């Protein structure tokens, strides 16, 4: 319930057959059918796995479907698999290198697939009998637990012990334990026992007491990326540093002996190696040393497929001095396959436009609708994308509930296009403050 | 300084020493600021920010407690909870080296494989030579009977915070300055001690205040 | 007694219920259609359906764009979040500047919990603890002036009392929902045991014991998401002195974010949060870089985005970090075009002279006709804000000569002894080493 | 399996004392590169000389960096070899200097033998053993430790210095325990709980790991691989304490620090005193620094300097640059963009563009090792399209060509995919014309 609706909420998935052929409408999507196909080619690509470090580029004008391609591609590779959505401006860090951040990005999007079985003695703790040696080296242990339906009683090690007395039960508190593991958690107090002692505490809390079979079968499936194992292992407690970002330049050395053993991993069988893609969206502002690294970081067996999207045409390249296509170099333009999206018509920006309108829960006239597709194709689509949602609140202070002619003519009138702002400030160019500092503040000459 | 001189069977020598600095603050500040009463909101605020929106709770987030227990082989999976609302000196103070299990992500990289062959090797070794390049500079270069060239020109104590009328706020500051568990910990326990607790009184040594 | 800060004459957009606005109402006067547009957008952000939404208000200095922001918060509400910023403040020493962006959109988005506060406070009459080397529960009694009552208390609690020192004959406080224990002091009825004493006397408390209330907590994101990314750890409840290490700002990762958010959506479900959405303004857009402007887009696409609001009052200027870029507004071309632009007009000599009244009014000042048609004059032919910021000399020059109105002398005196931006540019263009 | 733009190519198809041969190793052609790498390896592996630079120089997609890893994969898998990027040098923790420095000394490995004798097994008895006089004010005046193991086919009763009863306090150790005792320091560790303990206890911790095999008592020999910089960064830090410190530092960010020259020193004499006694053994390996072009003209200075030293590896440097002025200056002019000063100190290898032939050839061995079937047609025409465009952009479109025709149900890949393929997917020229012709900001 922490999810609004944003700008491309209705695209589900990318809208193919199982021939990779674009249908004209379906699953959010509508026209751009090579782009499509491509970004089909692409999804399989992914989703075959033997292939590693490949670098596609998206290039069209803006507001065309870049970002939604994008996303299309990123619902329709589905979850357990990594998907890094990075812009061109979060590389450039104060404590991290460009080549570091760049690295750190990489190895997000691969990860590996650990199996893992837990048998759970989940329940209510009734009575711990703890019974001594005369020596005390080791010491003997009755648990008795409870369920709503069932109770039993086990054997504790020693070990069990030195585990429980950590994280003290008190006879009441609902734990649970691992068989095949050790593994012990304290979840809390039950809701039974919530009227004894008057005043909670700080470390305390109440859950409910669990129901039905003590032992309990259920196995999980973990997706690591290398970057996780990266962290956890340049430190001595570096889960902080997962949750914080203070990870700080993690040797190579360490990279090197993680990627051996996730081999050697792969090798015996117990885990699996799941590729992923990340994508770079605007891509025309990185460093000329950030192509570079680029150029070079994908020749890794670890690499992922990585996607960049930009909407320039030739431009200067940062941290250079000429202009080159896409703002990128020839190199990198190399090692790329490019996708090109094309300009919409009417008819497509009149099926986009009646999907966000129905997306955002608006009801729209026909005529109202055909106004809005004119001015979606004299403007951008864009204003006109806006211009619904602002008109659904014109119509709803009116007292009606389907907007119509007027309250897209009053949404026009109240809000302003770039090109009828461009206008209003060239023809009032004084009341303005211009390249050189200067304004004319009075009113009177 | 500002201590407690004298203007001249055993006499007393308390440690009382101050700065000359003072800094006054009023009541009110401290009585709505940080300590809770029936009109301000510290200790629910606290819990709420600590306790119930705490993300390595697992009474509401078990399944990233458990991804962690897989990823780092803690045996417990209340630990996260624990290390991420203590301060970093009592984490520092208390750390023991509990076994952690095999099947986990966690490694031994050869640097602290070579670190850990070393610890008790003896001289005459390649690998414990290789390793101790700093106490051959020491001993060396004759590191124990040199002497010392500077000395600090004004010593002094942290700046003393006075409020005028409260007993809370001497308390606190006492217990911050003079905490027992930090000055346990950079200082010994005599040996006789030692003798009377573990023998005459019955305590362990695991129980023993780290020193 | 009262201050007055260029502003709180504004009380908000002062329109009907259909949404049109009168002449003058709420503070304002003119600018019918900035305030219209203003109060549909307000009627977006209390729809509570849609995220990043972007509205660029523009137009030329001393036009109302500022009043207009303080205005659409008015309308809002204190429930509400709202966070001013300029732009300027985006660049820190400590983290990139994204980053900081992103706690500026987070401390936007704000939850309502429903919370209840249960104290017990009084004089300790009895405090036994029993065991079974571990005690399983200590009995505490307490006496007010309305009685006394009788508790039962775990062990956490007793080692609580037990660390601020709580013997028999102290007043005391016991918070019941997170166990916090504070000493008031000693009560009076043991204030003769010794002639001099180091302890502090406090009297018994005069209501009950027990004590209940149900209170009302408003967070943000942001505070969940620096609560829960402390490296250094989690600090204590009372700390005049600092931390060893000094603990910086630090590049949070966007798992925490997805955990905080699983989090609040899962209290949320629950009935226990409340989620409402609220508004980002930034003034002087145009100070932001090229590289802020193209995180902007990004970051306008999340799902719990909040409503952004930029202002700007450039016309053709080139953007910072470029050479070869003009763009209207200071602003680039892609994001202008996810934007929706509202303007606002410059003011006649009638608008002048009633903002120049209401300002009078608001700073409890009483003038003439003749000085309000003399700074009427001088606002059309300086500045608006000169005028505003001339009214309280004219006030202290007619206190100095003991009236309780503004006259026209005083109106001349105050235009003698302080200049305008014009006159100080003409004694700066007519001199000879430097003014 | 996973390729990645290389892997069809292991080492550099030499024969013995003589010339190259076409086709051998993945390569289809550049003899002479082949040749003076060739030459190169003889030399690293001649294990005589110290830094000595090799910069080979030539057009884009050509075979450079496929000679770096041809190199590193003759030498094998023990010789050091570390792979680097122009770009990476500077960071914001330490001064690139010591970047450079660090990536040098990864580059030299050390080979050290060692005999450990160990005593391991489960624990049958463990019984501290009483004097003959006890001394008064005192309780367990122990004169020996006697300590029984139990492995398989095995079973051998130790007598033990007393003072190894507080290490076996320390490391709480009972019977039934699998223990690892070392000759000379004795330090016993517990390395778990014996298997046939298992399931005395229905909830239980303790590891339960198998019986040691072989003899309680074993010699072994073992041969332990290090570089210097791993000797750095072990000697630099410090070791097991108990201030606050070491355990204060260890729990934050490990933040890098310039390491003195001073270390280094005492590093390379104690490496050469054990080298002097025939226990070490020194193996210099390969530095690539790739793009050199990106470094600056005080990283090229530090080059010059540390190309002077006693143990420095061989370094190899790529680039791809013609005329073009060196970064951190503004008027000189200098070939491949290094400055003279560093030109001077090496030999440059150069790198040929490829033919018709040699890219049909290349396309058909990154064919099947991707394990893809092409046609006679399909492969003439990607060899067209490779001499028209790119080497690189035909290479790219062979796993497009095979999805394309395994959606059609086909194991061959014919002309209509490979056309399909190229409508689908542009190259830079295709794209740069689009942009031209365009006005839409496109
Ligand atoms: N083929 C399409 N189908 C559905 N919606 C589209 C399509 N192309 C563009 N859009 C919509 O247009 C809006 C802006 O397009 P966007 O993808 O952001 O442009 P760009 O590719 O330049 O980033 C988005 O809300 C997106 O949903
Ligand atoms: N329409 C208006 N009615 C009344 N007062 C106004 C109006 N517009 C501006 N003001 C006042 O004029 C002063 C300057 O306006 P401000 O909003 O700062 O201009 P800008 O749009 O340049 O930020 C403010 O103190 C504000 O209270
Ligand atoms: N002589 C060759 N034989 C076989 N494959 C080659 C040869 N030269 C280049 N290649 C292949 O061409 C691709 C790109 O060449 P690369 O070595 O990256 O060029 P550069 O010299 O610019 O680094 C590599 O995948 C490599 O396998």
């Amino acid at each position: 319930s922490l999810s609004l609706i944003a700008a491309h909420s209705h695209i589900t998935g990318l809208g193919l057959d199982e021939n990779l052929q674009p249908r004209p409408t379906s699953e959010g999507m509508v026209g751009q059918l090579q782009a499509r196909r491509a970004a089909g080619v692409i999804l399989k690509m992914v989703q075959n796995g033997t292939i590693a470090g490949r670098a596609v580029l998206v290039a069209g004008p803006p507001s065309t479907g870049k970002t939604a391609l994008a996303m299309g591609v990123s619902q329709s590779l589905g979850k357990d698999v990594p998907f890094t959505a990075i812009a061109g401006s979060e590389i450039f860090s104060l404590e991290l290198s460009k080549t570091e951040a760049l690295t750190q990005a990489f190895r997000k999007s691969i990860g590996i697939k650990i199996k893992e079985e837990t048998e759970l003695i989940e329940g209510e703790v009734v009575e711990i009998q703890i019974d001594r040696s005369i020596t005390g080296g080791h010491k003997q242990g009755k648990l008795t637990i409870k369920t709503t339906d069932m109770e039993t009683i086990y054997e504790l090690g020693n070990k069990m012990i030195d585990g429980l007395t950590k994280e003290k039960v008190l006879a009441g508190d609902v734990i649970s334990i691992d068989k095949a593991s050790g593994k012990i958690t304290k979840l809390g107090r039950s809701f039974a026992r919530s009227r004894d002692y008057d005043a909670m505490g700080a470390d305390t809390r109440f859950v409910q007491c669990p129901e039905g079979e003590l032992q309990k079968r259920k196995t999980v499936v973990h997706t690591v990326s290398l970057h996780e194992i990266d962290v956890i292992n340049s430190r001595t407690q570096g889960f902080l540093a997962l949750f914080t970002g203070d990870t700080g330049e993690i040797r190579s050395e360490v990279r090197d002996q993680i990627n051996t053993k996730v081999a050697e991993w792969k090798e015996e069988g117990k885990a699996e190696i799941v590729p992923g893609v990340l994508f770079i969206d605007e891509v025309h502002m990185l460093d000329i040393e950030c192509f570079s690294f680029i150029n070079r970081a994908l020749e890794d067996e670890f690499a992922p497929i990585v996607m960049m999207a930009t909407n320039r045409g030739v431009s200067k390249t940062r941290g250079t001095n000429y202009k080159s296509p896409h703002g990128l170099p020839l190199d990198l333009l190399d090692r790329s396959i490019i996708i090109t999206t094309k300009s919409y018509n009417e008819q497509e920006i009149k099926t986009i436009l009646s999907i966000r309108a129905q997306e955002e829960e608006v009801e729209l006239s026909s005529d109202a609708l055909d106004l809005l597709t004119k001015t979606g194709v004299e403007t951008s689509l864009r204003y006109s994308s806006n211009l619904i949602s602002v008109a659904q609140q014109i119509a709803m202070k009116r007292k009606n509930n389907t907007v119509e002619v007027e309250d897209v003519k009053r949404a026009y009138l109240l809000f302003l296009d770039s090109a009828r702002s461009v206008k209003y400030v060239q023809e009032n160019e004084s009341q303005y403050i211009d390249d050189q500092g200067n304004v004319q503040i009075s009113i009177a000459k | 300084t500002t201590f407690g001189k004298t203007t001249s069977k055993f006499t007393d020598l308390i440690y009382s020493s101050r700065n000359p600095i003072k800094y006054s603050l009023p009541r009110l500040i401290y009585e709505d600021l940080i300590l809770p009463n029936y009109n301000n909101d510290v200790d629910i605020a606290n819990k709420l920010k600590n306790v119930k929106f705490n993300i390595f709770n697992p009474s509401t987030n078990y399944e990233l407690c458990l991804f962690l227990s897989k990823l780092t082989g803690e045996p417990s999976l209340n630990e996260f909870f624990r290390v991420s609302t203590t301060p970093l000196l009592k984490r520092v103070i208390e750390r023991t080296n509990g076994p952690k299990n095999t099947d986990s992500l966690s490694f031994k990289t050869i640097t602290q494989e070579l670190l850990e062959v070393t610890r008790n090797a003896p001289s005459e070794g390649v690998m414990a030579s290789l390793l101790n390049v700093e106490k051959h500079a020491y001993e060396r270069e004759y590191l124990n009977c040199i002497q010392r060239g500077y000395h600090p020109n004004v010593s002094a104590p942290p700046v003393t915070i006075e409020v005028l009328g409260s007993s809370h706020v001497t308390n606190s500051i006492n217990n911050e300055l003079f905490d027992p568990l930090i000055s346990q910990a950079l200082s010994d326990i005599p040996a006789i001690t030692q003798y009377n607790m573990h023998v005459k009184k019955g305590i362990p040594v695991e129980d023993f205040p780290k020193t | 007694v009262t201050r007055t800060a260029a502003h709180t004459h504004i009380k908000g957009l002062g329109l009907d219920e259909s949404g049109v606005a009168k002449r003058v109402e709420g503070g304002f006067v003119g600018q019918i259609e900035a305030r219209e547009a203003c109060g549909v957008i307000v009627d977006l952000i209390k729809a509570k359906k849609m995220s990043g939404r972007a509205i660029l208000l523009a137009g030329g200095p001393s036009t109302g764009k500022t009043a207009l922001a303080l205005a659409i918060s008015q309308e809002l509400g204190p429930k509400v979040p709202f966070c001013p910023l300029v732009g300027s403040e985006l660049y820190s020493v400590e983290v990139k500047k994204t980053e900081t962006l992103m706690e500026n959109f987070r401390r936007a988005i704000g939850l309502r919990i429903k919370e209840t506060k249960e104290v017990y406070e009084g004089e300790v009459t009895e405090l036994t603890p029993e065991d079974a080397k571990t005690i399983s529960h200590v009995i505490v009694g307490l006496k007010s002036a309305k009685g006394t009552k009788t508790l039962r208390l775990d062990p956490t609690i007793y080692e609580s009392i037990q660390r601020e020192k709580v013997s028999i004959g102290d007043v005391i406080y016991i918070e019941a929902n997170t166990g916090a224990v504070k000493r008031v002091g000693r009560s009076d009825a043991y204030a003769t045991e010794f002639d001099l004493e180091t302890e502090e006397y406090v009297p018994l408390p005069k209501g009950e014991v027990h004590k209940k209330k149900e209170i009302v907590q408003d967070v943000t994101l942001h505070d969940l998401d620096v609560a829960n990314a402390r490296p250094q750890g989690g600090q204590d409840v009372i700390s005049m002195m600092g931390q060893l290490l000094k603990p910086k700002k630090t590049e949070i990762t966007e798992k925490l974010r997805q955990e905080v958010n699983k989090v609040v959506a899962k209290y949320i479900d629950q009935g226990v949060a409340e989620l409402i959405p609220g508004v980002l303004f930034i003034d002087e857009v145009n100070m932001l870089d090229i590289e802020i402007f193209t995180y902007l887009n990004k970051a306008l696409e999340s799902n719990i985005a909040p409503v952004v609001v930029l202002a700007s009052n450039r016309g053709m200027t080139t953007v910072r970090g470029t050479e070869d870029v003009i763009s209207p507004h200071g602003v680039p071309p892609d994001l202008i075009d996810r934007l929706l632009i509202v303007r606002t007009l410059p003011y006649d000599k009638d608008e002048i002279r009633t903002i120049i009244e209401r300002r009078a009014t608001v700073e409890r000042l009483q003038v003439e006709s003749s000085a309000l048609d003399l700074l009427a004059t001088m606002g059309t032919e300086t500045s608006l804000r000169y005028a505003l910021q001339l009214l309280a000399p004219c006030g202290i020059l007619a206190q100095t000569s003991n009236r309780k109105e503004i006259v026209v002398n005083d109106v001349n005196e105050a235009k003698l002894l302080f200049l305008d931006a014009k006159r100080s540019t003409k004694i700066l263009e007519t001199s000879a080493n430097y003014l």
